[PDB]
């Protein structure tokens, strides 16, 4: 099962810790951003 | 060689039947996951069945009785742990395993999107081409013979 | 005979996961097939057709 | 029967307990709300 | 006539019970609401026709 | 509905989990505004042939 599991691995080589950092960096602000306007609008 | 637009619809069928297979699979596992969650109810409430004695055994202060009947709970207690740490490692594994096919099944139907409209430029390229051959044969350089060769005659 | 309905309960629990595996890898090949990098042949040949 | 009752499991995923506390969070108000006339327009 | 003279606790169990069929009844009066614009649409076209 | 009373922590994920849809939207829109200009163009091929 590692041996098959590995094999994936390479040919779909997984997202580099940085763009995980900045997709979550980046996710957070328009979560935040989107809701600053409901927070505002219906306060 | 064949020709590999018709294995663009083969292809995609043979993936097909996969994604079930480990649809029927995944369920085996769920299964059998439940099971391991009754055995662990039915021997604690066995172990319950020898509390609740020994919630009638000290009483009246009867406590030797007691210390026997917890005892035997003993052993039922130690495999009660060992499916529980069990139990608890697989849940893990399946909400994994899961969410490897809910991302699956997604790129499938978006790989299967994209098969249509590149046919669909290819039969446009093919019926593109296969008249302006044709118009090519009436071409103005006197390459033509059916046009410009009755003239001359 | 505690010993024996232990080993096998473990006994389909690894042939589901074999299973996965197989029923993993056999598709994404197929997905490899349409590879970005040209290396396919059903996919980027026809547009370059 | 487990093995029956875990297929349909799969090709009917349960609603998530997070629609289930918004529905159950939601309808209280509906109630509440459509019960808030009722309770001053024969008070 | 249940909250009337006091007895609160009936109309609340009352109300829950028509939300069951206010559900139904909303997601029937946006369906019947969209199948006019298409009947009016099928209509006009057979007339123009 | 959600962080209307001050109940803001609930509209956070309930933004999150439009966040997902939101993602797969984006992809369609930019693959649905391409498509326009090909059709246009094959379109425009046929009149003038």
């Amino acid at each position: 099962i590692l041996e098959l599991e590995a094999e994936r691995e390479l040919l779909n080589p997984p997202p580099s810790p940085l763009d995980k950092k900045f997709e979550q960096w980046e996710e957070q602000q328009a979560v935040e951003a989107t809701l600053a306007a409901m927070k505002a609008r219906r306060s | 060689q064949e020709a590999p637009e018709d294995l663009l619809e083969r292809l995609l069928g043979e993936m097909e039947l996969e994604l079930i297979e480990l649809r029927r699979a995944l369920a085996q596992t769920i299964a059998t996951f439940k099971s391991t969650e009754r055995q662990r109810d039915a021997q604690q409430l066995i172990a319950q069945r020898w509390y609740e004695k020994a919630q009638a055994a000290l009483d009246r202060g009867n406590e030797q009785l007691a210390r026997e009947a917890l005892g035997q709970r003993q052993s039922y207690q130690s495999h009660t742990e060992a499916l529980g740490k069990s139990l608890g490692e697989q849940r893990a594994l399946v909400e994994q395993v899961r969410g490897q096919l809910q991302k699956l099944e997604r790129k499938y139907l978006e790989l299967k999107s994209q098969k249509n409209l590149y046919l669909a430029r290819l039969k446009s390229a093919i019926a593109a081409q296969k008249i302006e051959e044709i118009a090519g044969n009436l071409d103005n350089a006197s390459a033509s013979s059916l046009f410009e060769r009755i003239e001359t005659k």
